[PDB]
């Protein structure tokens, strides 16, 4: 239960603040979980979504064995497109069907030189609360 | 000493 | 004193030689650090011998040999410009720094003075790392280097080495004229020469990687897992070899655990994407008019998976559905298994893609011509037991009844680098 007085639990609210959210707090909010692989090698749970990383969908038409990598990230309409989830059109053009990060697991990161540092600000404030519990 | 990689085409 | 300089020399090029011997991979970390140490207190003791001798030009190859730098040849080989084995020393010497350009000219300029097996295997070597910007530029340097090499060989056909070279320029003819099997016959063969001959060409690790990538675009996974494993063990410190294992045995293994457990598909699933399977998805293949590789009209008959026979089934086409696709870092063959009925599943290999194609779960595909085979493979207590149908171009696919265009095709290229 929410105790905090300055933190708001209206629905209204949340989902303004959320649908009309600036280009960088859409970054956080597309994030996607890690696979269980690299979640026991980063002790990070889930990142945020980037372009060149690949990616296995878990929910929908589209989910399987298939790992794809990311086509881009279209954060307007809260949505990535990956590279072979796709659907043809009448004319027969194909054009990208969209997944949200949410519904699909990262196989693969794309490491930078900022993205191995958020890993390692997760991994030491994930191991601070791991020695506060002990 | 080389060494031998073989890609996939781009075009 | 002459005798002393080639003394320090080979003394210098035994230590390099002998580093993974005497210090190994517990010290191979510090490899570049010990051994310009070595080079340094060589190059010392090198220039008090050199002191009295200053004034020759065999000297100073001998120095610029133990420095294998560039300004001290380059001036020894300015004073001397007929000194063939220090033109290709010095090659080496740009080799090693990047100048593929410059080594290029110092073989070439050697190879205009007097013509030698060094020169030869060194220059079929270079022009291929050396930067092209159109594709028959790339072809014309290949096929230069495939002749600089039988010269080569044809100066020494006692020359693992040479026949090493060989090796890999007919491996680059097979990459850049068109796949023609001979071409990479022929390769394994040279490989195989040299490992006949010479009993220094058991100890290259760069032969057996090699080899192994050619056997690992082949198909020969078991071959190929040698050729890596005796690599990593010829050198350990180098972990590329160790890389190319790991990842083909990754992919074997994730590869046999999809096609025995057809891709964590549930069966009613499963069941429907084989009741939704029609005659419509054979497109071309269904009205007799399929014209083969001979250009014959040849009328196909549908075969199930279970009763197919290994080789080219000649007549035969198949229909499955895509239960899971898969694919590797290197991402050159596309793999994905297909089921027909309740029975097994099988692998399909897909070569000479380009990087965006590929198949979906649940799609129908159609392989007119099925070329099958059976892989056991056996690596360091690992077993593997499957069947793939190898395809050579996404061209003769046909995925939910409607063949792909051309810009679905790209060729596999080679790259060549230090």
């Amino acid at each position: 239960m929410k105790f905090n007085p300055f933190v708001t639990s209206d629905r209204s609210k949340n989902r303004k603040r959320h649908f009309n959210a600036p280009s960088h707090i859409r970054r956080k909010i597309m994030s996607s979980p890690l696979s269980k692989e690299l979640r026991q090698k980063y002790n990070v749970r889930s990142m945020p979504i980037r372009k060149d990383d690949e990616v296995q969908v878990v929910r929908g038409h589209y989910k399987g064995q298939q790992i794809g990598k990311v086509v881009q990230v279209y954060r307007k309409k809260y949505v990535i497109y990956i590279e072979r989830v796709q659907r043809e059109k009448a004319n027969g053009t194909t054009v990208h069907v969209g997944i949200h990060p949410s519904k699909v697991v990262i196989t693969r990161l794309k490491l930078d030189k900022d993205r191995k540092k958020i890993l390692e600000r997760k991994a030491k404030s994930r191991q601070v609360g791991k020695e506060k519990g002990k | 000493r080389e060494i031998v990689h073989i890609q996939a085409g781009q075009c | 004193i002459l005798q002393k300089l080639q003394e320090l020399v080979d003394q210098l090029y035994s230590f390099r030689d002998c580093y993974f011997e005497t210090h190994s991979v517990e010290d191979a970390g510090r490899k570049q650090q010990d051994v310009q140490k070595e080079m340094e207190k060589t190059l010392q003791q090198m220039e008090e011998v050199v002191g009295s001798v200053q004034g020759k030009a065999q000297v100073l190859m001998l120095t610029g040999k133990a420095l294998n730098a560039e300004e001290l040849l380059s001036k020894a080989v300015k004073l001397e410009p007929e000194l063939v084995e220090a033109w290709n020393q010095l090659g080496e010497v740009y080799w090693k720094k990047g100048d593929v350009a410059a080594a290029h000219t110092c073989f070439s300029g050697a190879l205009t003075h007097c013509r030698n097996k060094v020169s030869l295997q060194n220059l079929s070597m270079v022009l291929r790392q050396l930067r092209t910007d159109t594709e028959d530029e790339h072809s014309h340097h290949v096929m230069d280097s495939v002749r600089q090499a039988k010269l080569a060989v044809q100066m020494d056909v006692h020359d693992g080495r040479s026949w090493y070279i060989l090796g890999n320029s007919y491996l680059s003819l097979y990459f850049s004229t068109g796949q023609n099997p001979k071409i990479s016959q022929q390769a394994l063969s040279a490989y195989a020469q040299a490992e006949k001959v010479d009993r220094k060409a058991s100890s290259n690790p760069d032969l057996h990687l090699n080899r192994a990538t050619l056997h690992k675009y082949e198909e020969s996974y078991g071959e190929a897992l040698e050729g890596f494993s005796r690599a990593a063990a010829l050198d350990p410190a180098w972990p590329e070899p160790r890389q190319r294992e790991q990842q083909l045995l990754e992919f074997l293994d994730r590869l046999t655990s999809l096609l025995e457990s057809k891709g964590k598909v549930k069966t009613k699933k499963l069941q429907s994407m084989l009741g939704s399977l029609r005659p419509a998805h054979l497109g071309p293949c269904s009205d007799g008019h399929y014209q083969s590789a001979s250009g014959q009209k040849v009328t196909l008959e549908l075969k199930p998976l279970s009763t197919l026979q290994p080789g080219v089934n000649s007549g035969a086409v198949i229909l499955g559905k895509v239960v899971f696709s898969l694919t590797t870092e290197e991402k050159v063959p596309f793999t994905f298994g297909l089921v027909d009925s309740d029975g097994p599943c099988y692998a399909v290999m897909v070569y000479n893609i380009v990087q965006s194609w590929g198949v979906l779960i649940g799609d129908s595909v159609a392989i007119p011509e099925p070329n099958l085979r059976l892989h056991r493979i056996q690596h360091k207590g690992k077993d593997y037991s499957f069947s793939s149908v190898r395809v050579e171009t996404p061209l003769l696919l046909v995925v939910n009844g409607k063949p792909q265009g051309s810009s679905s095709q790209a060729v596999a290229t080679v790259a060549s680098r230090p």
